[PDB]
């Protein structure tokens, strides 16, 4: 045997290549190690997550420390229309001339990349104004890393690891989350905004040097002792603000004009300020909820297991059965890991959908490049955060779901009726592929025979009645909010919409990306969403609920999680199990997200140049989406080297066709399985063992093809990795070669 | 006998229609 | 290897052979000699090659070469639909043929002959047909427009 | 090695240990079926876990099941 | 201004304690 | 042990015995023809069987088995016997342990990882957690 | 129950569960599972690419329910 | 009129377009006889025909007749299909029924679809048109 693995004496004892791979894949899966009881489970659940917060501080500490060092941030400070932010400096040895001239951009001297996390117009925004400002920043995470990082290994010494009893205290966790981490964060966010960011966006500097000696509000802290809070409200900034500067600076700290900071573009910073304030009083009451020791408080597991409307049978809340869930919620690890990535992937695309159309930091839906990156990095993690949510829902129904104590609840009528779920999942999956694939083929086949009036185009007005729903006159409704008489726009009983004329101008003056204009061709491609996220859904639902057992293997609880097959019997059994149907589910919530971002890509394009009919024409057929924005906004992109030189896109193209060659390796892994690849290595073996001068040395682990499960990991990371680069070269190079 | 499910349903459909009846512009 | 193949000849024929003679007898290749400089790297390829010489059945939509656009794109299809067979395994397709059997089986409408997922080895044939068809369509019609519009 | 067990709803036919390739399971004498045998896995350290055996089995659901674990030499098939 | 390097120097005198506190974390969690 | 038995004719291949069948463990097939005959080896190729005793020496169970079931019983050998054979010297008996095959009920033979229930009485894995118990335990 | 008689199948791993089959035994000796039951919807077992499955499954009498007679 | 749509009888794209018809079929004037037809359709910025799903009775040829139309033939294939494996279930000769179709009973059922919602509706008020739960199979949980 040898050491590695520790916590797995069965890869251990293994002698094969096999016992490092699967060790690397079993190192983070707690429950299934040797000698786990469930509070040492807990407690090195506790430390892995200081750990990665830990890691999160120190990735933000780089970011700021490469700024302050090897960036431009004060030169892109004094014009933050015409410089390039700088992410780091570039020390690669192999470059040539070329390419060391080519890099050497946004005002240096040396190689250096261009920034395009939009981190310059964040940091601007919330009153970072110097480089030391960010130093200091760098240092602090420095600290806060150091804080996590010692936390995890005190969480961990005899006398301070939690009992069980304590990370079991769901209405604690609640309270602590929704009024300390939810509530007073948000009021310090809040505290700031209006402490720094807006004296730093009036031209004032409030260090930590004068901020005890320097008051928020010309007379400030006497009018909210009485009632008199409108005082904070007075005078706005004006509308010929300039920000970081006094010329037209209000005094207001905390307003609700509505709409955008016209010079800035963005949202307005005392409107931030005010939105913090609501949510965080809000969310001190909300964590102001459940019975933790003081008496007082509700306790969820009485609400669950409450049958009782005063003097009404009820079966429960909303007259359905509740009992065990939460127990089912509490116990199970995986059940609460489902829920909670469901609810991040949520937030993380409303976070991209939020981000494009209100901008919130300074100038930066002028950087199109970074709002690009942004919108796509955020729905690309919102995508893998719901396939994780719905791979860990999988795991808690294999490993952790008991029906004893989810006899007669929500949960059991789903396991029910699963088969009623599937079928009306794959229903409206065939529906809307069948219609939108049609559809998109019939637009197709009319524009190719030169009769683009034969196109099915249909408006999308239900969207745009929305649309003036929000006070949009473009298209004519003359309803709610488009009409300056309905009683959503003039609030007849209090009268206090005020913030509706910016948000009037916001929504009906086309300069911004509030509520974009769509047509027949947004129409489609949101159909094809909607079919996108109705498959994925499908595979993850039917692989979730079918993994305690299936018809084809009605003990499929017993083999876990991940297991290749049960063998060609039984007519055949591949990707049977419940891993697998993660992993058929990660390619269509890649085709879903790289149908999303090019959609948002193409559109954004279009409205970036002002040829907003290049979309509204184009994208009705195929066609249009290969030769108008695939074919073409990929010219700069694929000349980033050429015979006659290198550009600064030099990387993009290089990553470009480095993606293209990871993805195709994937296929490899994924088509050529693996009683071939052991056919050919055991003639590998063969070979060495019979070469002179290399029998001389001998492997310590036999060398054996990659297990099935394995090799499915394998071309799966290798086509995601492909995807991901290949979109993230093609956005940068064709969103950086212009605007 | 279906009576709760068809008291939520019907509320639904109302919001529904109640929309509906703002889009065609009788609200 | 195939594909790698009638891309050298295509490219070679375009860049070193094939062209128009002047009066005087200068030839003018039809892609102008790019082979020697731009077909020692996969991006040359990519660019000059594939990306290139694709204008012709991408902007082919509206003329006498349309269809060969539309084949493009179907193939394009066809490829990769071949992905769902070569990537997956029957059991799936066995269990969500089951769940559409409960549904039919309600409607007292499920067959005499039971649906079964296709074959391990019938999943494979089907992945591989679509895989060449799509392929080999798509090189196709690529070929077809840009040396008929070209050539 | 792989665990391969054997539940009682096996009626005897022998077909899993005639199609054993590398004789892990064995009939014995048993009387809870009218073949009066069942089978039995003496030799689980030789199952390199085909699941010939399962494919095999007339019984429904199988009376006969592999559950792959630890991997040795033997169960991963190596000649070398 | 810019960063000198006694800041960047600074930076990594400091950075070098939650080195051994990762360092730290990585053996316990090891155990 | 000691196993007698001519080879067959074999001109040897390069699909034998490796390195595992000298330093951690091989296996031997021996049985009886009536006749020189033809065979074709797991490890590829044709071979003579021998008139009387042959002994071939493989590098797994499986390939001798093998061996037995395509080309010794349907040319009605059935007196064949596998052994593992380690590298100090040591001979295993292994396929006709009892002297009866497998495929035949032998009294006094004991049964062995027999669950007394059915696949669907099976444990859940949830009742079954932190545990050595697994749920196909007896 | 008896030779003849539709039953239902109250086994969870089974194939049949919830459906008919005609009962084509019943084992008069005290085994476990002592009842044939025939139905007309192969089962799934078999190589893949078979095309076949068996008809005929073994249950206990308190895993059938005699519908008729 | 709706979301800003426009009548294509006042639409330059549309009658710019319309002034260089294709010609989709054998006839002479073909484009001509397309486009004055296309006419009376909501047109648009792009002068294409946009199409408006609303219910919207005087815009109502553009989803609700086919509507209508798609779902009555449909509606009779699947009732016809259902017709047909209800009636040959019950000879012992399904399986072979299911590749040889059975002709005149084929026409049989085929020719009853014209009446094929109603009779659902007989379906759906006798308790012969859905299968109790505890008739079909199911998987364990
Ligand atoms: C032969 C090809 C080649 C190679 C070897 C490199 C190498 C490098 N380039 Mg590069 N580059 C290339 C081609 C190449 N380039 C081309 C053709 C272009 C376009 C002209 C560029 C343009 C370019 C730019 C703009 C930059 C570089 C940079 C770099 C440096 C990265 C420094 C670093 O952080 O390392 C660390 C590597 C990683 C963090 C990624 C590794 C992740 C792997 C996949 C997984 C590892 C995890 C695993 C658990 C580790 C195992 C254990 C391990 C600790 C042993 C590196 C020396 C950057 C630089 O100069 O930095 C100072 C820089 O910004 N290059
Ligand atoms: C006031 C008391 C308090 C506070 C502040 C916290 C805070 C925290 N706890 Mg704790 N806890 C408490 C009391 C408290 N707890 C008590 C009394 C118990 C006993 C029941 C627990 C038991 C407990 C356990 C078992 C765990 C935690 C964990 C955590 C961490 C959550 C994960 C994380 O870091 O992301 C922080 C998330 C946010 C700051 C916001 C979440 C999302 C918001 C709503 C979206 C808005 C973001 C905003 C737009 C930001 C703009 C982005 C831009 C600036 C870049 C977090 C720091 C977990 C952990 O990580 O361990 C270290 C965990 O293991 N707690
Ligand atoms: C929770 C975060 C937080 C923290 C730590 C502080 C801290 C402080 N505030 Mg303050 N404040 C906050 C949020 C916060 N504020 C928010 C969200 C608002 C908007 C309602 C205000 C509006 C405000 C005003 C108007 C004033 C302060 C002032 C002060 C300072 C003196 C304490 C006092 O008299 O009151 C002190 C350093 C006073 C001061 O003089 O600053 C130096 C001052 O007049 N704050
Ligand atoms: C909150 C986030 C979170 C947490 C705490 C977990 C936690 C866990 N997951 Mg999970 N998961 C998540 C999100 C999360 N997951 C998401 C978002 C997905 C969708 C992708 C998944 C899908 C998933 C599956 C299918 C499984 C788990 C499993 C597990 C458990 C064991 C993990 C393990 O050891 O395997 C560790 C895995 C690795 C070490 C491989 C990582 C792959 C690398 C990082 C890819 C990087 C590619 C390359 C290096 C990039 C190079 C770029 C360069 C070339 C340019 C563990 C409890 C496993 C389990 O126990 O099931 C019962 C299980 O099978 N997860
Ligand atoms: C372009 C590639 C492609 C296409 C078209 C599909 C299509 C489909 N997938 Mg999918 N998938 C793919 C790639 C693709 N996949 C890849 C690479 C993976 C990872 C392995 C997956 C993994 C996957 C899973 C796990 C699932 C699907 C499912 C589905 C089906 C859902 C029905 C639907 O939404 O739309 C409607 C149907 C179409 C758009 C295709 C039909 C096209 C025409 C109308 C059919 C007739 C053809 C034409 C007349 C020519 C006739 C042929 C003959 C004359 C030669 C559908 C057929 C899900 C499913 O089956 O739902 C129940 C399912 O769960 N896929
Ligand atoms: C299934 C996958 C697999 C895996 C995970 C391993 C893993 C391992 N093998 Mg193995 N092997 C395999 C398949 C596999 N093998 C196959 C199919 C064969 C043929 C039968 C072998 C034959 C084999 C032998 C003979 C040996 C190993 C050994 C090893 C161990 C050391 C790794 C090594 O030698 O790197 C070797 C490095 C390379 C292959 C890279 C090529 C190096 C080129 C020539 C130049 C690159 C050098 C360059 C300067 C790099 C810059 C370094 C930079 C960081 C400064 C390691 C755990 C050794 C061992 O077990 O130690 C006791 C050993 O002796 N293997
Ligand atoms: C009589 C034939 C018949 C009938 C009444 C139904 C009815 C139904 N099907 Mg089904 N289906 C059929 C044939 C039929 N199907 C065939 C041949 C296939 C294999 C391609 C399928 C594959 C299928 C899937 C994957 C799904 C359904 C689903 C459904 C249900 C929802 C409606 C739907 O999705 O439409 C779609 C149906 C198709 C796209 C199949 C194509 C239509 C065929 C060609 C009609 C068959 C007619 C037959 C060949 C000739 C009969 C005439 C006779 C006189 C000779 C519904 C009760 C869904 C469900 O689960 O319930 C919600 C669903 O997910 N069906
Ligand atoms: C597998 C599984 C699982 C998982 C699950 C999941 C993953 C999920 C999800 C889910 C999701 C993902 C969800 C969601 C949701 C959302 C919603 C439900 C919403 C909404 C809405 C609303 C209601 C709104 C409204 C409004 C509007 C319209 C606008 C304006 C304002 C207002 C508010 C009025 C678990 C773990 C449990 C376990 C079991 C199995
Ligand atoms: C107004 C309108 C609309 C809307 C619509 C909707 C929204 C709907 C719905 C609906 C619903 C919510 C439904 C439901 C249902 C349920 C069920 C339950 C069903 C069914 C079915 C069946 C049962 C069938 C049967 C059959 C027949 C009858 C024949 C053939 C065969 C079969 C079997 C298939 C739109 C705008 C679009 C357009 C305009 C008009
Ligand atoms: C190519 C291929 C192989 C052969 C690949 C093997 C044997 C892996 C060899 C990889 C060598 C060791 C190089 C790997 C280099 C990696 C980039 C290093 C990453 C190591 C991490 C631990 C960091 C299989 O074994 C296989 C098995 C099952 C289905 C499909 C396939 C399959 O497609
Ligand atoms: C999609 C897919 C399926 C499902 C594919 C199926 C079920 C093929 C059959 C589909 C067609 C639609 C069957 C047609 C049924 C009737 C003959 C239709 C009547 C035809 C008239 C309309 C003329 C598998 O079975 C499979 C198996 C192994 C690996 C991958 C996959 C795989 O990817
Ligand atoms: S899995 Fe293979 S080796 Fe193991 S008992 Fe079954 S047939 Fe024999
Ligand atoms: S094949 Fe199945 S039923 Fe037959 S003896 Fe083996 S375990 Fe028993």
């Amino acid at each position: 045997a040898t050491k590695f693995p520790k916590f797995s004496q069965d890869l251990a004892q293994d002698p094969t290549t096999r016992r490092i791979w699967y060790a690397i894949a079993t190192a983070h899966d707690f429950e299934s190690h040797d000698g786990m009881t469930e509070e040492n489970l807990y407690q090195k659940i506790f430390a892995s997550h200081f750990g990665h917060l830990a890691i999160i501080f120190l990735w933000v500490s780089g970011s700021l420390f490469h700024v302050a060092w090897q960036g431009n941030f004060e030169q892109w400070i004094q014009d933050p229309l015409n410089t390039r932010p700088i992410a780091h400096a570039i020390w690669d040895p192999q470059f040539g001339k070329a390419a060391v001239d080519a890099f050497t951009q946004a005002g240096a001297s040396s190689p250096v990349d261009i920034a395009y996390s939009g981190v310059y117009h964040w940091w601007y925004t919330i009153g970072m104004r110097t480089n030391g400002d960010l130093y200091q920043g760098a240092i602090f995470l420095l600290v806060l890393a150091s804080l996590a990082l010692f936390a995890g290994w005190l969480h961990l010494q005899p006398k301070f690891r939690p009992s069980l009893s304590w990370f079991k205290n769901a209405e604690s966790r609640l309270n602590h989350h929704l009024a300390g981490l939810f509530g007073v964060s948000s009021l310090a966010w809040a505290g700031h905004l209006i402490h720094v960011a807006i004296p730093e966006s009036r031209g004032q500097h409030v260090g930590w040097d004068n901020f005890l000696s320097t008051m928020p509000h010309p007379a400030g802290l006497a009018p909210f002792f009485t009632g008199n809070w409108g005082v904070y409200a007075q005078n706005p900034d004006t509308a010929s603000h300039v920000f970081g500067t006094s010329q037209g600076a209000g005094s207001a700290i905390l307003t609700f004009l509505g709409g955008f900071h016209p010079q800035t573009e963005s949202l307005w910073l005392t409107d931030m300020a005010h939105h913090h304030l609501a949510i965080a009083v809000l969310f001190i009451v909300a964590g102001h909820m459940y019975r933790t020791q003081f008496g007082i408080g509700h306790s969820i597991k009485e609400m669950m297991d409450a049958k009782d409307f005063f003097g009404t049978k009820v079966e429960g809340p909303f007259n359905m059965p509740h009992q065990g869930i939460y127990e089912t919620y509490n116990n199970s690890l995986h059940f609460q890991l489902g829920w909670h990535l469901a609810c991040l992937g949520v937030i993380t695309s409303l976070v991209a959908q939020h981000m494009y159309s209100l901008p919130p930091y300074a100038f930066i839906a002028q950087d199109h490049t970074t709002m690009a990156a942004l919108y796509t990095h955020h729905q690309y993690i919102a995508g893998f955060l719901m396939v994780g949510a719905f791979a860990h829902g999988a795991i808690f129904l294999v490993r952790d779901y008991d029906p004893v104590q989810n006899k007669g609840n929500v949960l059991d009528r789903v396991l029910q009726h699963k088969e009623a779920i599937i079928s009306h999942l794959s229903w409206v999956s065939l529906f809307l592929g069948f219609h939108t694939l049609g559809l998109y083929v019939h637009n197709d086949v009319v524009v190719a025979f030169g009769t683009p009036e034969k196109q099915i185009l249909i408006e999308p007005v239900f969207a745009q009645f929305i649309q003036a729903a929000h006070g949009k006159l473009l298209y004519g409704f003359d309803t709610l909010l488009s009409n300056p008489d309905s009683i959503a726009a003039t609030a007849w009983p209090n009268y206090g919409n005020v913030w509706l004329p910016g948000w009037l101008d916001a929504i009906n003056s086309g300069n911004n990306s509030l509520f974009l204009t769509i047509g027949p061709g947004d129409f489609l491609v949101h159909h094809a969403i909607a079919l996108g996220l109705h498959t994925t859904t499908l595979i993850l639902v039917k692989g979730a609920l079918d993994a305690r057992g299936s018809k084809l293997m009605p003990d499929k609880k017993d083999f876990g999680y991940a297991f290749p097959c049960d063998g060609p019997g039984r007519g055949g059994t591949c990707d049977i199990s419940a891993w697998d149907a993660f992993y058929l589910a990660m390619f269509w919530m890649l085709n879903t997200i790289g149908w999303v971002t090019f959609y948002w890509h193409w559109k954004h394009l279009g409205v970036w140049e002002g040829n907003v009919a290049q979309f509204n024409e184009n994208s009705t057929y195929l066609m249009g989406w290969l030769r108008d924005y695939l074919w073409l906004n990929s010219s700069q992109l694929i000349n980033g080297y050429n015979p006659f030189g290198t550009n600064n896109l030099s990387v993009w193209a290089w990553m470009f066709l480095f993606g293209h060659l990871v993805w195709a390796t994937g296929f490899m892994f994924l088509i050529s399985w693996r009683g071939y690849w052991q056919e050919l290595i055991e003639t590998l073996v063969w070979a060495h063992e019979r070469t002179p001068l290399a029998n001389l040395v001998r492997w310590k682990d036999k060398p054996v093809a990659l297990s099935i499960v394995q090799a499915r990991l394998v071309g799966l990371a290798h086509f995601s990795v492909g995807y991901v680069l290949t979109y993230a070269a093609f956005l940068i190079a064709s969103t950086a070669s212009k605007y | 006998t279906y009576t709760f499910r068809t008291f939520w349903a019907v509320l639904l459909l109302a919001i529904n229609f109640l929309v509906a009846a703002y889009y065609f512009g009788i609200l | 290897c195939i594909s790698v193949v009638i891309f050298h000849f295509s490219w070679k024929m375009q860049s070193d052979v094939w062209g128009t003679v002047a009066p005087d007898g200068t030839v003018s290749h039809i892609t102008g000699g790019n082979f020697a400089q731009s077909a020692i790297t996969i991006n040359g390829w990519l660019r000059d090659f594939l990306w290139a010489q694709a204008s012709q059945v991408i902007g082919s939509y509206g003329s006498a070469l349309s269809a060969y656009g539309l084949l493009f794109l179907g193939a394009h299809f066809v490829w990769a639909f071949s992905l769902m067979f070569l990537f997956s395994g029957r059991g799936y397709w066995q269990e969500l043929i089951e769940s559409i059997v409960w549904a039919h089986n309600k409607l007292k409408v499920a067959p005499a002959i039971q649906p079964r997922a296709l074959s391990i080895i019938q999943g494979r044939a089907v992945g591989v047909a679509h895989y060449l068809l799509g392929g080999i369509a798509t090189t196709w019609a690529f070929f077809l427009a840009r040396i008929i519009s070209v050539g | 090695a792989h665990t391969v067990k054997i539940y009682d709803t096996c009626i005897g036919c022998t077909q899993c240990v005639r199609a054993c390739p590398t004789d892990v399971l064995e009939m014995v004498p048993w009387d809870g079926c009218k073949a009066g045998q069942i089978a039995s896995s003496p030799r689980t350290e030789d199952c390199v876990g085909c699941k010939r055996c399962e494919t095999a089995c007339p019984t429904d659901f199988l009376s006969i099941r592999v559950y792959l674990g630890a991997e040795t030499t033997r169960s991963m098939g190596l000649a070398y | 201004m810019a960063l000198t390097d006694t800041q960047v120097y600074i930076a990594l005198v400091i950075a070098l304690l939650p080195a051994v506190l990762a360092f730290r974390l990585s053996a316990e969690l090891y155990k | 042990t000691t196993l007698t038995g001519q080879p067959p004719l074999y001109g040897g291949s390069t699909g034998g015995l490796l390195s595992k069948a000298d330093i951690e463990e091989k296996y031997a097939i021996t049985w009886t023809s009536p006749k020189e005959q033809v065979f074709e080896m797991p490890t590829a190729g044709a071979a003579v069987m021998r008139e009387g005793e042959n002994l071939v020496y493989l590098a797994r169970k499986e390939q001798c088995l093998a061996l037995a079931a395509q080309q010794l019983r349907p040319r009605k050998i059935n007196d064949y016997k596998i052994y593992r054979i380690f590298p100090d010297g040591e001979t295993v008996l292994l396929h006709p342990k009892d002297g009866v095959f497998p495929e035949k009920v032998n009294q006094g033979r004991e049964a062995v990882n027999t669950v007394p229930r059915s696949i669907g009485q099976n444990p859940n894995p949830a009742q079954l957690k932190f545990s050595g118990k697994k749920p196909y335990d007896p | 129950v008896q030779r003849g008689s539709k039953v239902r199948i109250l086994r969870p791993e089974s194939y049949w569960y919830n459906e008919i089959g005609t009962v084509a035994s019943v084992d008069q000796s005290g085994i476990k599972y002592p009842v044939i039951v025939r139905f007309d919807k192969v089962n799934y077992t078999g190589f893949s690419g078979s095309a076949g499955g068996v008809n005929t499954n073994n249950f206990a009498l308190s895993e059938v329910e005699e519908v008729s007679a | 009129d709706v979301a800003g749509l426009v009548p294509c009888k006042d639409s330059p794209a549309f009658q710019k377009r319309a002034a260089a018809a294709v010609n989709t079929t054998a006839d002479p004037a073909s484009g001509q006889k397309r486009f004055e037809r296309y006419s009376q359709a909501l047109c648009g910025e792009d002068g294409l025909p946009h199409l408006v799903v609303d219910g919207r009775l005087s815009r109502a040829g553009d989803f609700l007749i086919p509507s209508a139309l798609f779902l009555f033939i449909t509606g009779w294939i699947g009732w016809v299909g259902r017709a047909y494996l209800i009636a040959v279930r019950n000879s012992g000769e399904a399986n072979e029924k299911e590749i040889i179709i059975d002709v005149p009973l084929a026409i049989k059922c085929m020719l009853t679809g014209f009446a094929w919602p109603l009779a659902a509706l007989k379906e759906l008020a006798s308790g012969e048109l859905t299968a109790k739960d505890n008739e079909i199979t199911v998987s364990p949980r």
